[PDB]
């Protein structure tokens, strides 16, 4: 609620696209990678930025 | 939808449109209230009406299923049949329907309303499936008789300790006693939203109330109050379960060293601990409360809940456990809209406790070992029922008093009530007695209370002092006037005033009448405070006078004397124009 | 003890304390009250006595602007301050509470203790600056030196309040810009964590202080979660002159609003900003619920083109002078290309358009020589573009 | 661009302005206006180019936090298409009381409430846009 709260007061009519409230407030991401290249490029070491 | 008949528990989908709750009949209990009575409405899972594009015709024993819908013999098709036929009417289940004879005293429950005495007397001696019906009833027909009725507004902030009043003109202002409620309503911009409901009771000149609060929201012009309009809302549990006795302490195990201030109550909680449920009669000034502590003590260990029906109830045992009560393990449980002046000093709101204090108003549905019920001639057999659904324990105590006030029940105005047909518990308290009581009065000198005791008690009340010997009555004659709905006594009062000079010692004397008019105008000739007997059952005084206006049935009942005259601790100047009231209490003759 | 009492005021919050009162006593003060009930109302300079006033100081024993105010009052008033704090909690604009009971005599009274307000409130500044008194105006110097605004030998001048003596007292005041953007900026918070909470309360001035928190909830009703409602009626209209006297929307004309980054590089052809004006007025004056158009011509009678008047001289304070001015169109007569002003962008009345436009004219009468003479769009598109040092006054064509 | 920007019609009115400036038909970027079934064709035609330029995360259904029984929902109160533009609900409850099977089925049919719920999903297997999983 809190950062779903933080994401709907920022808007004007209280209207937001539907697909980034999982990219704004979902707490967990799972990552599906068919192959090892893009294991490397996407989610390499421990943490990583998407 | 399907289920059982109300009083025999036949599989049965029909529901008597004419009732107030229309309860489930099975097709021969149906039958037999349709022929009998003026009830001539039935519902399947679809209403038996005719289902012509224009007709009204909903008796179903000239109501005929052609094809696949019902009609009359006005626009009937030439096939059969009539729905009412064979000694039955159409629906569910016809190979499971076990016929009976109790559709006498069903009818006698349904078709009532609830006006004369009689319906009371007959709503209680009868099998108890049907008895729950009959509260359901009773409180509909309570809540459509509320709904027919005006509401209230604050006119200003007057001041903090009194309120006035301001009525939208038409229909009648009611009588203010503390067991009426009104909700208030903030009409703000563009909403209206609950905020505080209040009682009121009779003012000082004209227009005043000395009131009961609920919320610490300071009430603006923008607040009118509604006097309520909670749904009655369907019951199963029985109000009572059966009485089965175990061999030891089953489910509950004591502690060790407990105290010593209440040691005369360990072996009345050994047999507590014994049954199924127990009862203790309370008479005024016994610490009823302090018994739940201690009971509750005696198990430190195992889920105890306290239960009241009333507020003012909680908040005595609210104090009470802060007085005693270990304070962390304890819950007080506050309604979603915070219905009173909530005592919120404790883990409150605690479905996870051990010592949980809530009242009947709000229960969750919440499990027990032992549940502690308070109050019980304020509990109504609906309130029984709703407490045995949502609490199961494992051992029950129901505390309370036939004598003190019962529950209300407005509808009532013709025939005074007998202490067994207040509610179930009652029955139970006076047939078989109490299964305990605490036999002591701490109040009352000792003429006074063995009057008291030998009028209703088996002289269970004692004395804790000698008689003060204030305590007088009078020959009063009484000329009364009546220039209003109530009755009123000025010329005895004047009398009463004509004396007093002769008695320097209560001069911060409390006014106490039966009557409210002369309740009103007591403090307008003579300056000395007055309350009714509306104001007991919690407080006690030193110096009461007592002005009685008529000899009447309101002014024989003899609980409410008992309810009356026991607030006054060493001295009270009871004066009455009654010949009867007399030799029961022999006080002095002057 | 008045030493237990401080060390208990301190709390978990780790600070130091100097006492404006006396021996754990109430310290009188002088502030700037709006209060309305029904025996007092209006905004006037009232006197409170139900605080104790603790001040914090830092490293080096300097007393700061940032106090400790414990006020006492009775238990249930706690009580329900503090349930609706809890339900108030979780919002950055709400100044930080600390609920507890002390002895004083032999009994117990409770005590709210708020931590880290500054010495005078929004109220304080607004009676200040719309009550100004020549002769009298000690909380507003105060206000002007403890915020870096001056330097409290401004104070000194010949006529350092004057307007038409000294303009740089407009350079003065527009230093509490960013101290009042702010403190809209938590009040919109703020409104919005009670409309998410379900609470019911009016906003007054007196109960926000200086940095932006408010503190005060001692007649919030709450009510269904998500249903309640601010009451912003008389919070936003005591303030609204304040909002062009310190020009406290100045930091909406540079790029990600930081005064730090330079000017939006705003287009030259852009005369349309009613989406702009949107934004601004649901970022700001999110609650007010009153309707608001930007273009002064949807409005609904006389009573609405001032309303949206007075939102529009001030959002417009934030779009280029070059914007406003009329709308030239280049027309044709007579197969000649004229440049006609076919409307006006209004910094109040906001965009405006003619309805009789004629773009494919043949005849000119002598109402249409009379009209195209007379508007300025023929001589400023003719005219050689002029820069004049003289005057700050902008300057069009000679 | 901004996440929770979602109404381009200004966008779509200077593209098509900047592009097909004498293309002399009314073009309206909500098909919502138009004025027949032959003008929500046109302009969904001009939309679904023009629609090319804007990021693919404004799409999807517009949702709004409603509160029904004192509790907060989170509903689609709309749509953002490709084709017709933006697209508003003319019903829309924000404080309701009792929901009845109509209302439970809608409430329960839509993606708001299973999408706002569910966690982020990275699905590198498709070029496809992944919502939740
Ligand atoms: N354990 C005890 N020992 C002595 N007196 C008691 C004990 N428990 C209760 N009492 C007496 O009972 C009275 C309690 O009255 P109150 O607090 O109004 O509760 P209630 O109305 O249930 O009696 C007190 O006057 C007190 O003297
Ligand atoms: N006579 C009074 N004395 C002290 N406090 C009061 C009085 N009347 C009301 N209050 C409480 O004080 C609050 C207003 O206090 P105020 O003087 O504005 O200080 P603060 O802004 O710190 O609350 C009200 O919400 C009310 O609950
Ligand atoms: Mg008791
Ligand atoms: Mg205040
Ligand atoms: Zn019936
Ligand atoms: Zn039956
Ligand atoms: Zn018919
Ligand atoms: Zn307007
Ligand atoms: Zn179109």
């Amino acid at each position: 609620n809190d950062a779903l709260n933080n994401i709907i007061n920022n808007a004007r009519d209280g209207c937001v696209p539907l697909n980034i409230i999982p990219l704004t407030t979902a707490a967990k991401l799972m990552v599906v990678i068919p192959d090892y290249n893009t294991y490397k490029n996407t989610c390499d070491g421990t943490t990583f930025t998407y | 939808a399907v289920g059982a008949c109300v009083l025999c528990n036949s599989q049965t989908s029909l529901r008597c449109g004419a009732c107030i709750r229309r309860p489930f009949l099975c097709c021969k209990c149906c039958y037999d209230h349709v022929i009998s009575t003026s009830h001539k409405l039935v519902l399947s899972v679809n209403p038996y009406v005719c289902n012509a594009p224009g007709c009204d015709v909903t008796d179903v024993t000239q109501l005929y299923l052609g094809g696949m819908s019902y009609y009359c013999k006005s626009h009937k098709p030439p096939i059969s049949f009539p729905l009412c036929a064979n000694g039955q009417v159409f629906g569910l289940y016809k190979n499971t329907c076990v016929g009976s004879d109790n559709v006498t005293d069903f009818n006698a429950i349904a078709t009532c309303d609830w006006t004369n005495a009689g319906d009371y007397i007959l709503a209680n001696t009868c099998t108890e499936r049907l008895k729950l019906f009959a509260a359901e009833t009773l409180k509909a027909t309570e809540e459509t008789f509320k709904l027919s009725y005006g509401i209230a507004t604050v006119r200003e902030v007057l001041s903090d300790r009194e309120l006035h009043l301001s009525w939208e003109v038409g229909k009648p202002r009611p009588p203010l006693n503390r067991n009426y409620v009104f909700t208030g309503y903030r009409v703000t911009k563009n909403s209206k939203v609950q905020i505080g409901e209040y009682t009121f009771e009779k003012g000082d000149y004209g227009d005043a109330v000395v009131y009961r609060g609920t919320t610490t929201y300071k009430l603006n012009v923008g607040d009118y109050f509604v006097l309520t309009s909670h749904t009655v809302m369907p019951l199963s549990a029985p109000t009572l379960v059966p009485q089965e006795h175990y061999v030891r302490i089953t489910g509950l195990y004591p502690t060790l060293n407990i105290s010593d201030e209440f040691s005369s109550n360990v072996a009345n909680y050994q047999k507590v601990g014994m049954q199924k449920y127990s009862t203790l009669q309370g008479p005024p000034g016994t610490g009823k409360s302090h018994f739940a502590i201690g009971l509750a003590l005696y198990y430190p260990s195992a889920r105890i809940v306290y239960t009241a029906c009333s507020h003012a109830a909680v908040d005595a045992l609210c104090e009470k456990a802060l007085k005693y009560l270990p304070i962390d393990k304890c819950s007080r449980i506050i309604p979603a809209r915070a219905r009173v002046e909530c005592f919120d000093k404790f883990k409150v709101n605690s479905t996870l406790e051990q010592y949980v204090f809530c009242t009947v108003n709000a229960l969750p549905e919440t499990t027990a070992d032992i549940v502690v019920f308070d109050e019980i001639s304020m509990a109504t057999n609906y309130d029984l029922s709703v407490v045995n659904a949502r609490l199961r324990a494992k051992h029950y105590v129901y505390i309370g008093d036939p004598a003190q006030l019962p529950a209300p029940r407005t509808l009532l105005t013709k025939g005074t009530l007998e202490p067994e047909y207040f509610n179930s518990v009652c029955r139970l308290m006076k047939t078989i007695g109490p299964d305990m009581f605490l036999g002591t009065c701490r109040r009352c000198p000792a003429e006074i209370v063995d009057t008291v005791s030998a009028l209703v008690y088996d002289n269970k009340l004692k004395a804790h002092k000698d008689k003060s010997a204030q305590c007088f009555k009078m020959f009063y004659k009484g000329v009364i006037t009546h220039d209003v709905s109530s009755a009123i006594n000025r010329p005895q009062i004047g009398v009463v005033r004509e004396f007093l000079t002769r008695n320097p010692a209560w001069r911060k004397a409390v006014f106490i009448s039966p009557y409210n008019s002369q309740n009103a105008v007591a403090s307008k000739i003579l300056g000395l405070p007055t309350q009714t007997v509306d104001s007991s059952q919690g407080s006690e005084y030193d110096y009461v006078i007592f002005t009685q206006t008529t000899e009447t049935a309101h002014s024989c009942n003899v609980n409410r004397f008992n309810v009356a005259i026991t607030r006054a601790k060493v001295g009270i100047l009871c004066i009455m124009s009654d010949r009867d009231l007399y030799d029961k209490l022999q006080f002095t003759s002057l | 003890d008045a030493q237990s009492f401080l060390n208990r005021v301190c709390g978990v919050s780790a600070a130091r304390l100097t006492p404006c009162g006396t021996g754990t006593s109430t310290d009188v003060v002088y502030r700037a009250f709006d209060i309305y009930n029904d025996k007092v109302a209006g905004f006037a300079k009232f006197l409170k006595t139900n605080c104790c006033r603790f001040q914090e100081k830092d490293e080096d024993d300097n007393l700061i602007d940032s106090y400790f105010v414990v006020k006492r009052h009775t238990f249930s008033n706690y009580q329900h301050e503090e349930t609706i704090y809890n339900l108030l909690k979780d919002c950055p604009a709400v100044a930080k509470h600390d609920f507890f009971k002390f002895r004083i005599d032999g009994d117990m009274v409770p005590h709210i203790s708020r931590q880290r307000l500054t010495k005078y409130t929004m109220a304080d500044l607004v009676y200040a600056l719309r009550h100004f008194d020549e002769g009298n105006c000690d909380t507003l110097k105060e206000i002007l030196v403890t915020y870096n605004c001056c330097d409290d030998d401004y104070f000194n001048k010949k006529d350092w309040y004057d307007f038409v003596e000294n303009p740089d007292i407009l350079r003065v005041y527009a230093n509490l810009g960013e101290r009042v953007r702010q403190a809209l900026l938590k009040t919109v918070q703020f409104c919005d964590a009670m409309r998410n909470a379900g609470i019911v309360g009016v906003l007054t001035l007196d109960n926000q202080d200086l940095n932006g928190n408010w503190y005060d909830f001692g007649d919030f009703i709450q009510t269904t979660p998500g249903s309640g409602v601010p009451v912003v009626d008389s919070y936003y209209s005591l303030l609204m002159p304040i909002l062009t006297l310190t020009r406290a929307l100045t930091a909406e004309s540079h790029v990600d609003t930081d005064l730090t980054k330079p000017y939006i590089k705003w287009d030259l052809l852009k005369y349309d900003f009613t989406e702009e004006r949107l934004k601004l007025f649901d970022r700001y004056f999110k609650y007010w619920d009153q309707t608001y158009h930007p273009n002064c011509v949807n409005c609904l009678d006389d009573r609405c083109i001032l309303h949206c008047a007075n939102f529009n001289v001030l959002f417009s304070t934030v779009f280029p002078p070059t914007s406003f001015g009329p709308l030239v169109r280049k027309i044709f007569v007579d197969g000649v290309p004229f440049v006609v002003s076919t409307g006006y962008h209004f910094r109040e009345l906001g965009v405006v358009h003619n309805q009789d436009v004629n773009l494919h004219s043949s005849r000119l009468s002598f109402k249409e020589l009379l009209v195209y003479a007379a508007d300025p769009a023929m001589h400023a598109a003719s005219g050689n573009l002029l820069l004049d040092k003289r005057t700050t006054c902008f300057s069009v064509a000679a």
